[PDB]
This record gives structure tokens, C-alpha cells and sequence, in this order.
């Protein structure tokens, strides 16, 4: 029934803040009402510190907040072996006493920043020893991948393979969203040259709702988050679809809204809309998982998606005759009181795996090889309890992720 | 070309074979080994030679250290670059194996012999020293030395003074001086007390030749000879948060990726030059001078069959390979 | 997390007063008294660079080491120089003479063990200490000498903890001394071997970017301190906030050093206006991104219109949106793909604080690891070779019991640290 949080790395606590902001206001639960259900880990302590601080600041237990008062590092290596070690069994114990607490859960929702020090190398033992302690649950892990451009640290490839292989054996299904594809919904879709990151995490905040809050309600066609995985996954790497809004329009500039399901359905597979600098540029669709939330008529789904199959520049994968799990909820989405987000009486948060992710993938592997073929900041992991060995080894495997990717589609 | 690589693989060991799991390499023919056996990555690797697992010590002896003593005697400075497993037991039976006839007692016998038969033809002296690097600080085993100082001759060639080096007797002086620098280094109290793997030991032997035959006054000829026993590389586990460890570790991590990156660059530089930079460490600016020139170099790998070494020996192909592979 | 800063020598002494001068005021700390912080956020992480005792007495957690009374006998004497502990100060009533042999072997050899104790009784202060800050200059007995022996054992008793230096590199046109090149070439050769953050800083490059940066007519050198003084707070104390995305020195360490020599930085402050005129409030971002990333500003000799970076970290402190900075650092990138390596996708460490230097709306430090600073360490090797040759002043060196050695072998290896620069401008 439920499913836990696991807010890895600064990035993935100001996320797991908006997204914990975002679940209370469409739960009429003020500051101070119930209990969370997750945790919060960090080895720099000033940032689960604005969550001890700042807004919602006794609406946690200081159990589920964990601090290594050390060092974050922008290293992998750091973070996973060396430091983040010494945190991970306090860690693990709060999501075995949280995880025992509840009645029959389903899984965790890990949120971390795929190129961080502790979003990268801590999670990567995190999602480890929960595949261990409990492979018969679900693992989503929705990351922040690296922009594709608009990196921040200097070698954020090196995190970000090193976090992929290492989970990859390990989660069920990967939710992404790029950093720098949503500035641009932010410029083009809503129309400010002003995004603070708390934007991009009321926006994440916004595709997380329905992920997990209004689909675990109740509704006319509901969703587990097992049926993710299931209808969302075609192989056992744990593939990583997109994550995808639609009535993302400006609550001050335009305004359309009555938008009704035949036009927010058309606007998530607008490559200029999907939080993903993976613009389906060949990518064909294998799977979409179509949450609807708000005065929605199957009908008009099952005949909004009938007339999306057949545009055919959309192309799906030719293993897949339908791939196209409708889940529609009743309650419409719940926007930030005065934010920037429209307030619509209906949404499409859709979500898929695409076959364009070989491009993604690509270009961020491409990057670690050009610093790699030189060792750059390599005696920085070395020097904490890594190789020549995790580096050149988990080099290899995302190269049978690229060919994955590839094999999977483009051939019939 | 002077580089020549050879991997000698040694016999599984009694508990390996008992076991027996999927091999990590599976060696296919006498030079080509197949990684990852079924599929899997099923990686052909080829190198210059490779030696089986019937390959004992005598085997790598005549081919390894034929090349080495003729270009040792030409007056070509030569080296050994060992190799193996982080995983003791290859590595462990491959060096210091005294029952198994020695790399390196096959070889110091082969050279001690053909320095024999040089010094009554011509005049020809040599001495020897053994030094380790434990902590990144260089000890002599002969004596007991502190941290040997760095100086530059007028060749500049940097020079670790303070390294005594006496005249090999017979082979019997130089045993003395491998058990002397034997119990000198300690063991690694981590894990099962190994021997002195996680220091890096060197022998070095300096051969000196004046002709009897050539005039009295002329150029002397001296070749150095270095075998280096190197450590294997540390996961987090064999690492471990440990302060004890922590030191060694640390000497050893940056030992290794400065050294084995100086390798890499050491490739990269048999076209390039001043390129590679000696500095990084102490040692790796040593092997400039033995490694670097036109120099005849062996690396020996070893690899053991069984699975506990396919991380470690999957890994020691990986980055032995790796250097001859990348060509720019 | 924590620091303990390092006075060694007059110079990096007299930085001293104006590192401590300004970073009081960045946390609200009067002489002896205590935060009187406008703000409170001032206060949550001051433990980086003090100590709790009395209650109204946070003490800079520092070490004033010198072989002349004098010197801190005048920043004793003087304004803040009342905060300092009496145990932080570290004499040498020798002869303090402007040899690097006499700071490092025979005089400041003896009044080491006498420091090394009190950087223990700081370093075990409490908490967890992250690394140390270094002040000193590479042209004398006492900064280069004994400043550059501190480290060498600093960095055997915590070879985990940080070290940031801030040298003053031999200025080019003059020198403010004449052996300035023997006490140069040999402090670099212990700095490329203990510390792992270098922060070059040139008293002329210093006084162009004091004197044309800002009209100031009469930049007195209390001017080039607190400019210095201006950055090492926007590096350290600054990222010791909060921040959208923040970072450490740890952070600035592990994206800054591609190769283990340690490399060395060029500071570079942003709001650089001459005071009543030129406060144009330009400042909404392009115009930071356009200061810091010109030549001039460099606090360095050296141009990095000479050569590539490796690396490139602007420390922004001022609330600013992570899209105006993400992106603007990109067109930087591409406007000058020319000058920047090709081997790094994203040469550039965004970093980002929110509070602001206290009066101002909104700054960036800036710490380039130009290859350009091959053109500095050439100057310094030059100086040594065309005197080395005649080993002019040299007496006063073996005089002190030193070594023929000593100085071929710091030469030789700072001129293959030149050697080393240049194999990524390439
Ligand atoms: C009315 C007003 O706004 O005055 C400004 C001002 O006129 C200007 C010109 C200041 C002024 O700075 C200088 O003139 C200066 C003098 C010697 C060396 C270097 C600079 C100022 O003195 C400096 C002062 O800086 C600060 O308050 C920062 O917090 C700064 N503090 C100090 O350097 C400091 C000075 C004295 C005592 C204690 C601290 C700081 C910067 C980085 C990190 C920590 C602290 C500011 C904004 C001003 C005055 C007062 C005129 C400027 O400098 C700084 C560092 O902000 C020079 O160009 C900038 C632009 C500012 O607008
Ligand atoms: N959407 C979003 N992305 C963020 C946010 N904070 C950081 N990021 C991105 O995540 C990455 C930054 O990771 P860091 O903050 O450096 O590190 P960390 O993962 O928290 O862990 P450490 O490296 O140990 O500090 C960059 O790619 C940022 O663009 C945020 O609040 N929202
Ligand atoms: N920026 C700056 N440089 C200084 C100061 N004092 C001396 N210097 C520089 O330091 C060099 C002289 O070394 P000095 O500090 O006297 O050495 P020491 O006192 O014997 O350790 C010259 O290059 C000076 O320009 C100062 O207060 N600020
Ligand atoms: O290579 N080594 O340096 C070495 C490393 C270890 Cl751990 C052990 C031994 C040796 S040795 O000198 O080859 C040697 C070989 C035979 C007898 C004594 C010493
Ligand atoms: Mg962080
Ligand atoms: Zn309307």
C-alpha cells in the first residue's frame, strides 16, 4: 500500500522539500498536523539543516533527518565508499524502522541528483543494500540527471556513470528529469528568465503529485506503483523513463485553461514540454504510463490516446502493439497558492520509456571518456577507496547501456 | 617492440580447484585468453606472449628474463614490471616462491652465471641494492635507512642517496640480502597477514662491464635492473574506513594510479617524450630512468584461474592491456 | 566543518590584520567583543574560524608565526589585534634575516616544534576540522622559509585535512627585495609538494586592478590587503553559508585539481567599482561574469588571455537566479572555447552562497587554475638561473647551513611545474 521517500543529496532534499511541500497543501495538513513517511540524508549538515530551519520544520522527526556533520564532496568514490559508508547502516535503520512501522508497503521512492557527491555515491549503496534487504519490493528512484549543456561540477559525468551502474542492477524503474529541459518550459511555456531552483522544485514537486500522492488515491482508474514497473519496463535494466506535464501554462499571462483532454494529452509528446533534454529526435515510445488527474471522461482518453496512435510520426516500438496504460484519478491537480503554475481543473502527467534516452545516455558517457582518457580529477576517487577498476568496469557497462537502448529499438 | 609483454597465469589453488566456479579467464590457447566464459562479454584478449597455468616459475624464467639478462649484459638497463591479482596466492606463488624455481632465482642464477663468465673475460663489476616503498617513503632492506633523501647528479638523473649497494659474492651474498630485506618489511596486518605485497619491493642489480678484450681506458657500460613486486589494488572493504589501514591505503592508492598512470603515459610515450611526467611520484620519476630510453622492458601479469580473481585479474588485464591498447 | 588560519611571516602577518579586519565585520565581530551581527545567519557557522570561551569572546582560531617582534608587535599594537589569544602568537626575537635558509633550517627550525603545538591545541579544538588558510609571501625569510616549513609538517600530521595558501608571488616590473627569486624558488618547491589550493596574488597586479579598477590615486599597500582579504572571505567563510548550491573547500579542491602538483588559482573579486561615481549597480550578472573573466582583475601577474584553464570556479554571494548564472557561464564558455581546454566538457564550477559581502547586493569570487601561470613560475626560474649562475647572495644561504643542492634541486622542480602547465595548453 505505501511507498517511503529516500531524499539523497542536497539537490534531492530542496526537491524532497517542494515535492513535501506540495503533498500538504493538497492535504489540507498545515505545518504542524500528521506524520512524513521518508527521510532525508546529506553528508554537508547546513542543507537537511534549511529542512530543520526553514518551512516545515516540525513536520519531520529528527530520526528521519540524517546528517553527516563531515563532508559532502563533489566524488563519487567519496560519497559511496570512504565518508558515506559511515552513514548508510544509521541510514538503512531508519528505512527498516519506517518500513516496519507501516502495513505492507510497496516500495521507496528514492529522490537524488545522479551528478552530486552525496546524491551519486551514497545512493548508490542506498538503492544496494535495499535490493538486498527487500528485492521483493519497488525501487523507483527519480533522479535528476546532469543538463546536457548546463552541468555545474566539473565532473559531474563521473558521478553520474558512476551512480547509473551501480543502481542499475538494483532499481525497478529510474523516473528522470533533466535540470536544464525544464528551464526551458520555465522560459518558453511560462515565461520567466527568473527561475530560482525552487521553481524547478515546485515543478518536480508538481510531476511527483501525481506519481505517487494522487495515484495511490482512490480514482476511476487507479495505478500501484507495481503497475509502473510492470507496464512501464520491457527488460530488467532499470530503465528510466521521463517524466512529462502537461497544463504547464502561466498563472498570470495567458490564459486558455479550459483546455480540455484532447489538447493536454497532444501537449505532453511536444518534444518542448517533458522535463527531458531528450527530445524524441528518433527515440520511438515503448511504454506510457497517461496519469490523468481531474474531470476526465474515459471516453475522451480512450479517444484522445486512439487518435495519438494513429499520427505514426509519434512512432511506438514495433514489439508493442499497445503501450498505453490510462490511470485516471478524480481529484484535479492542487497548485502552489501564488507560485507561477496556472491552477487547471484537469492534468497529464505522462511518463515512458523512449528508445531516445541512447542519446542522453550518449552524450553524458561521451563526456566522462574525454576526462577519463586523461584521468582529470581521478586521483580525487582513488585517494577514497576506489580504482582504475569502478571507473574503466562501470565504463563498460553503460556501454552495453547505449547498445541496450539501441538493441531494444530502432529494429523490428 | 623493446617493450615485450608476457602474462604468466599460475595454477589454481587447492581450495580454488576444489571449488571451482566459473573461471574468471578462461585461458583458450597458449596466447590468447578469453574473459567472461559462457553470452557474457566473452572478451578475446591477445598479448606478445602469455604463459598457461602449466607455466611454472622455470618457464617464465627462460622467457621473461632471456631478453632481460642479454640487454642487462649489452649495458641496456632493463626492468621487470610484475603484475597479478590484488588476491594473494598467484602473486603470492609467483614471487618470493622459493619451492617453485623463482622468476627471479632462475634469473639472478642466469645473470649471476653470465656475470661469472663476463669478469674472466673482461673486467666486469656489479653490485646490487633492494630497497621497498612502503608509505610512499623509500627504505632500503640491506640496512636499515630512514626516508632516503632526493638529490640530482650533474646527469640530474634524480638519486635517492643514502642507498647502499654491496658487490654480489655468489648468488649465497644476494640470498642474504633478499632475507634481510624479507623480514625487514613487514606484513600487511589487514585482512590475512600477507607478506609485503601492499608495499611495492625492488630489486635492483647494477651491472658494470669494462672489456678486457676493448683497451683498459674506455667507456664503461652499466645497465640497472629493477624487479618491482607491486601491491594488488584495494576495494572498500580490503581498504575499510580504518585509520590503520588508512595511511598504507593511501601511500598504495596514489602509488598505484600515479604509477600505473605513469604506465599509461610510459605507452603514450613510445611516441611521445617529455610528455610523461616523471614527478608524480618518487618512484614512477626512478622508473624514467630504467622504464623510459629505448630500453628492452618486460611486464610479467600474473593471473590466477580462479573466480575469486575475476574482479582483480578481469581488472589487471584491463589496465596492463589498456597501455598497449591505446595508440595515438 | 573548520578552519585554522596561518599568519606566517610579516606579510602574510600583515594580511592578517586585514583577513581578520574584514571577516569580523562579515560576522558581526567587534575587538573583543562579540557578533553583534545585523543579521543572524552570521553566526550558525562562525565556529570555521572561532572559539567559544567566555561568551561575548569568539577568538580567531589562528597562528601568527614570526622571527621579527615588531611585526606583531605592530598588529598587536594596533586596531583588532586585541582578539587574538596570547598563545597564537608564535615569535622568534632572532634575527628574523630575509633568508629562506634562516626561516627554514637554523632559526625557524628551532620555533617550529613551539608552533606545531599550539596547531594542535587548535586543530583539537572541537568538532571536525576541515584544512588550514596560509598567509605569507614567497620573498622572504619568515614567509617563505618557516611558512613553507609549517606545512611540510601540517600536512605529515593531517594529510586528510585541506591546505589553501595564499602566496604573494614575486611581483615581475619590481622587486620589493633583491634574493626575492631564492626565497621564491624555494617556498613553490614545498608549496607543489604539501598544499593542495594555491591563491597567487602579485602586489602590482594588485595595484593595475587598484588603480585603474578602482581611481584609488594612493593604493597603500592596509588597500592591497584588504582587496586580498576581500577574496579569501568570498573562497572560504562565503561557501560556509547557505547557499542554492553551495560548496566547500573540499568542493572548490576536488573540481579545481585535475593533476596532483596541486596547481595554483588567480583570485578575482567581482564588484569592483570605484567608490561614488561608479557604483552603476551593473551588477545584475553579465556585468560580474564580465569583470571576473577579463584580464585585468586577475590578482595574478599573468593574463589568461596567455593561456587555457583547467578549471574555473565562480563563488556567487547574492540571491540571483540559477538560470542567469547556469547560462551565463555558458556563453563564457563558448565565446571563449579558444582559451578554456577542450578535455573538460564544463570547465566551469558554478557555486553559489545567498547572503552577500555585508553592504553589497551581490559579488562572485572567482578562482581560476589558468595555464597562464606558466608565465609566472618561467619569471621566478628565470631570476634564479641568471643569479643561481653566479651564486649571487648565496653565502647567506650555505652560510646557514644549506646545500649547493638544496637550491638546484627547488629550481629544477618548480621548472618542471612550468613544464607540467603547459602539457594541458596543448
Ligand atoms: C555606500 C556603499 O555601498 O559603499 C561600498 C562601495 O562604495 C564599493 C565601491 C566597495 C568599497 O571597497 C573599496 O573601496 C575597496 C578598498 C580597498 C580594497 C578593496 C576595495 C567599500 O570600502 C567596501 C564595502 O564592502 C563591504 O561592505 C563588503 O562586505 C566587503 N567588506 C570589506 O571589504 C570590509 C571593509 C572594511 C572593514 C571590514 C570589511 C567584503 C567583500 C567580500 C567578502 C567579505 C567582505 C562596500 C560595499 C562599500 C565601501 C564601504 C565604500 C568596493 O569593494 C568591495 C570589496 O565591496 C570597491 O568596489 C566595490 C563596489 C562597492 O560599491
Ligand atoms: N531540479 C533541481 N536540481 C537541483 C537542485 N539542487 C541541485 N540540483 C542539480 O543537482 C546537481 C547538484 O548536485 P550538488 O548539489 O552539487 O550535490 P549533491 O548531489 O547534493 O551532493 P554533494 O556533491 O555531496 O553535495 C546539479 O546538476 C544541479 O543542477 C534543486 O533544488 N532542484
Ligand atoms: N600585499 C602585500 N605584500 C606585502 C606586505 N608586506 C610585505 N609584502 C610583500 O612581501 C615581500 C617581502 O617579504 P616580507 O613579507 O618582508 O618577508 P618576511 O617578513 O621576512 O617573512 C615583498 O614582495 C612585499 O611586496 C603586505 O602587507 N601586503
Ligand atoms: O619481487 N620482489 O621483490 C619480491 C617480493 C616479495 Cl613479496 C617476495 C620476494 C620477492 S623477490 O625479491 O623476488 C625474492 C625471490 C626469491 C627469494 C627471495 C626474494
Ligand atoms: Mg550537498
Ligand atoms: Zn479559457
Amino acid at each position: 500500500r505505501e511507498c517511503i521517500s529516500i531524499h539523497v543529496g542536497q539537490a534531492g532534499v530542496q526537491i524532497g522539500n517542494a515535492c513535501w511541500e506540495l503533498y500538504c497543501l493538497e492535504h489540507g495538513i498545515q505545518p504542524d498536523g500528521h506524520v512524513p513517511r521518508a527521510v532525508f540524508v546529506d553528508l554537508e549538515p547546513t542543507v537537511i539543516d534549511e529542512v530543520r530551519t526553514g518551512t516545515y520544520r516540525q513536520l519531520f522527526h529528527p530520526e528521519q533527518l540524517i546528517t553527516g556533520k563531515e563532508d559532502a564532496a563533489n566524488n563519487y568514490a567519496r560519497g559511496h565508499y570512504t565518508i558515506g559508508k559511515e552513514i548508510i547502516d544509521l541510514v538503512l535503520d531508519r528505512i527498516r524502522k519506517l518500513a516496519d512501522q507501516c502495513t505492507g508497503l510497496q516500495g521507496f521512492s528514492v529522490f537524488h541528483s545522479f551528478g552530486g557527491g552525496t546524491g551519486s555515491g551514497f545512493t548508490s549503496l542506498l538503492m544496494e543494500r535495499l535490493s538486498v534487504d527487500y528485492g521483493k519490493k519497488s525501487k523507483l528512484e527519480f533522479s535528476i540527471y546532469p543538463a546536457p549543456q548546463v552541468s555545474t561540477a566539473v565532473v559531474e559525468p563521473y558521478n553520474s556513470i558512476l551512480t547509473t551502474h551501480t543502481t542499475l542492477e538494483h532499481s525497478d524503474c529510474a523516473f528522470m528529469v533533466d535540470n536544464e529541459a525544464i528551464y526551458d518550459i520555465c522560459r518558453r511555456n511560462l515565461d520567466i528568465e527568473r527561475p530560482t531552483y525552487t521553481n524547478l522544485n515546485r515543478l518536480i514537486g508538481q510531476i511527483v503529485s501525481s506519481i505517487t500522492a494522487s495515484l495511490r488515491f482512490d480514482g476511476a482508474l487507479n495505478v500501484d506503483l507495481t503497475e509502473f514497473q510492470t507496464n512501464l519496463v520491457p527488460y530488467p535494466r532499470g530503465h528510466f523513463p521521463l517524466a512529462t506535464y502537461a497544463p504547464v501554462i502561466s498563472a498570470e499571462k495567458a490564459y486558455h485553461e479550459q483546455l480540455s483532454v484532447a489538447e493536454i494529452t497532444n501537449a505532453c509528446f511536444e518534444p518542448a514540454n517533458q522535463m527531458v533534454k531528450c527530445d524524441p529526435r528518433h527515440g520511438k515510445y515503448m511504454a506510457c504510463c497517461l496519469l490523468y488527474r481531474g474531470d476526465v471522461v474515459p471516453k475522451d482518453v480512450n479517444a484522445a490516446i486512439a487518435t495519438i496512435k494513429t499520427k505514426r510520426t509519434i512512432q511506438f516500438v514495433d514489439w508493442c502493439p499497445t503501450g498505453f496504460k490510462v490511470g485516471i484519478n478524480y481529484e484535479p491537480p492542487t497548485v502552489v497558492p501564488g507560485g507561477d503554475l496556472a491552477k487547471v481543473q484537469r492534468a497529464v502527467c505522462m511518463l515512458s520509456n523512449t528508445t531516445a534516452i541512447a542519446e542522453a545516455w550518449a552524450r553524458l558517457d561521451h563526456k566522462f571518456d574525454l576526462m577519463y582518457a586523461k584521468r582529470a580529477f581521478v586521483h580525487w576517487y582513488v585517494g577514497e577507496g576506489m580504482e582504475e577498476g569502478e571507473f574503466s568496469e562501470a565504463r563498460e557497462d553503460m556501454a552495453a547501456l547505449e547498445k541496450d537502448y539501441e538493441e531494444v529499438g530502432v529494429d523490428s | 617492440h623493446h617493450m615485450k609483454v608476457v602474462v604468466r597465469v599460475r595454477p589454481e589453488n587447492t581450495k580454488e580447484k576444489a571449488a571451482g566456479f566459473h573461471k574468471v579467464v578462461h585461458v583458450v590457447d597458449k596466447h590468447i585468453l578469453v574473459f567472461d566464459p559462457k553470452q557474457n562479454k566473452d572478451l578475446k584478449f591477445v598479448f606478445d606472449a602469455v604463459f598457461d597455468e602449466t607455466s611454472t616459475q622455470s618457464e617464465v624464467f627462460e622467457h621473461t628474463t632471456k631478453p632481460i639478462l642479454r640487454s642487462f649484459l649489452n649495458g641496456y638497463n632493463c626492468t621487470v614490471l610484475a603484475y597479478g591479482a590484488t588476491g594473494a596466492g598467484k602473486t603470492h606463488t609467483m614471487l618470493g616462491s622459493a619451492d617453485e624455481p623463482g622468476v627471479m632465482y632462475l634469473t639472478m642464477l642466469h645473470l649471476y652465471k653470465c656475470m661469472d663468465e663476463i669478469k674472466e673475460e673482461k673486467i666486469c663489476s656489479t653490485a646490487v641494492s633492494y630497497l621497498e616503498v612502503y608509505n610512499e617513503q623509500i627504505r632500503d632492506l640491506l640496512v636499515n635507512s630512514g626516508p632516503l633523501a632526493v638529490r640530482e647528479d650533474t646527469q640530474k638523473g634524480v638519486v635517492v642517496h643514502g642507498l647502499t649497494l654491496h658487490q654480489p659474492k655468489s648468488s649465497e651474498e644476494i640470498l642474504h640480502l633478499l632475507d634481510n630485506g624479507n623480514k625487514n618489511r613487514t606484513q600487511h596486518p589487514t585482512d590475512m597477514n600477507a607478506t609485503s605485497s601492499r608495499s611495492h619491493a625492488v630489486f635492483q642489480i647494477y651491472l658494470r662491464q669494462q672489456d678486457k678484450t676493448a683497451s683498459i681506458n674506455q667507456n664503461v657500460r652499466i645497465a640497472k635492473m629493477s624487479l618491482i613486486d607491486l601491491a594488488g589494488s584495494e576495494r572498500a572493504s580490503t581498504s575499510g574506513a580504518k585509520g590503520t589501514r588508512f595511511v598504507e591505503g593511501t601511500n598504495i592508492n596514489r602509488s598505484l594510479l600515479a604509477l600505473g598512470n605513469v604506465i599509461n603515459a610510459l605507452a603514450d610515450s613510445k611516441r611521445k617524450n617529455q610528455h610523461i611526467p616523471y614527478r608524480n611520484s618518487k618512484l614512477t620519476r626512478l622508473l624514467k630512468d630504467s622504464l623510459g630510453g629505448n630500453c628492452q622492458t618486460i611486464m610479467i601479469a600474473a593471473v590466477s584461474p580462479s573466480s575469486v580473481f575475476y574482479d582483480d585479474t578481469y581488472n589487471t588485464l584491463k589496465y596492463a592491456n589498456r597501455a598497449k591498447d591505446i595508440k595515438s | 566543518r573548520e578552519i585554522v588560519h596561518i599568519q606566517a611571516g610579516q606579510c602574510g602577518n600583515q594580511i592578517g590584520a586585514k583577513f581578520w579586519e574584514v571577516i569580523s565585520d562579515e560576522h558581526g565581530i567587534d575587538p573583543t567583543g562579540s557578533y553583534h551581527g545585523d543579521s543572524d545567519l552570521q553566526l550558525e557557522r562562525i565556529n570555521v574560524y572561532y572559539n567559544e570561551a567566555a561568551g561575548n569572546k569568539y577568538v580567531p582560531r589562528a597562528i601568527l608565526v614570526d622571527l621579527e617582534p615588531g611585526t606583531m608587535d605592530s598588529v598587536r599594537s594596533g586596531p583588532f589585534g586585541q582578539i587574538f589569544r596570547p598563545d597564537n602568537f608564535v615569535f622568534g626575537q632572532s634575527g628574523a634575516g630575509n633568508n629562506w635558509a634562516k626561516g627554514h633550517y637554523t632559526e625557524g627550525a628551532e620555533l617550529v616544534d613551539s608552533v606545531l603545538d599550539v596547531v594542535r591545541k587548535e586543530s583539537e579544538s572541537c568538532d571536525c576540522l576541515q584544512g588550514f588558510q596560509l598567509t605569507h609571501s614567497l620573498g622572504g625569510g619568515t614567509g617563505s622559509g618557516m611558512g613553507t616549513l609549517l606545512i611540510s609538517k601540517i600536512r605529515e600530521e593531517y594529510p586528510d585535512r585541506i591546505m589553501n595558501t595564499f602566496s604573494v608571488v614575486p611581483s615581475p616590473k619590481v622587486s620589493d627585495t633583491v634574493v626575492e627569486p631564492y626565497n621564491a624558488t624555494l617556498s613553490v618547491h614545498q608549496l607543489v609538494e604539501n598544499t593542495d589550493e594555491t591563491y597567487c596574488i602579485d602586489n602590482e597586479a594588485l595595484y593595475d586592478i587598484c588603480f585603474r579598477t578602482l581611481k584609488l590615486t594612493t593604493p597603500t599597500y592596509g588597500d592591497l590587503n584588504h582587496l586580498v582579504s576581500a577574496t579569501m572571505s568570498g573562497v572560504t567563510t562565503c561557501l560556509r553559508f547557505p547557499g542554492q548550491l553551495n560548496a566547500d573547500l573540499r568542493k572548490l579542491a576536488v573540481n579545481m585539481v585535475p593533476f596532483p602538483r596541486l596547481h595554483f588559482f588567480m583570485p578575482g573579486f567581482a564588484p569592483l567599482t570605484s567608490r561614488g561615481s561608479q557604483q552603476y549597480r551593473a551588477l545584475t550578472v553579465p556585468e560580474l561574469t564580465q569583470q571576473m573573466f577579463d584580464a585585468k582583475n586577475m590578482m595574478a601577474a599573468c593574463d589568461p588571455r596567455h593561456g587555457r584553464y583547467l578549471t574555473v570556479a565562480a563563488v556567487f554571494r547574492g540571491r540571483m537566479s540559477m538560470k542567469e548564472v547556469d547560462e551565463q557561464m555558458l556563453n563564457v564558455q563558448n565565446k571563449n572555447s579558444s582559451y578554456f581546454v577542450e578535455w573538460i566538457p564544463n570547465n566551469v564550477k558554478t557555486a553559489v552562497c545567498d547572503i552577500p559581502p555585508r553592504g553589497l547586493k551581490m559579488s562572485a569570487t572567482f578562482i581560476g587554475n589558468s595555464t597562464a601561470i606558466q608565465e609566472l613560475f618561467k619569471r621566478i626560474s628565470e631570476q634564479f638561473t641568471a643569479m643561481f649562475r653566479r651564486k649571487a647572495f648565496l653565502h647567506w644561504y650555505t652560510g646557514e647551513g644549506m646545500d649547493e643542492m638544496e637550491f638546484t634541486e627547488a629550481e629544477s622542480n618548480m621548472n618542471d611545474l612550468v613544464s607540467e602547465y603547459q602539457q594541458y595548453q596543448d
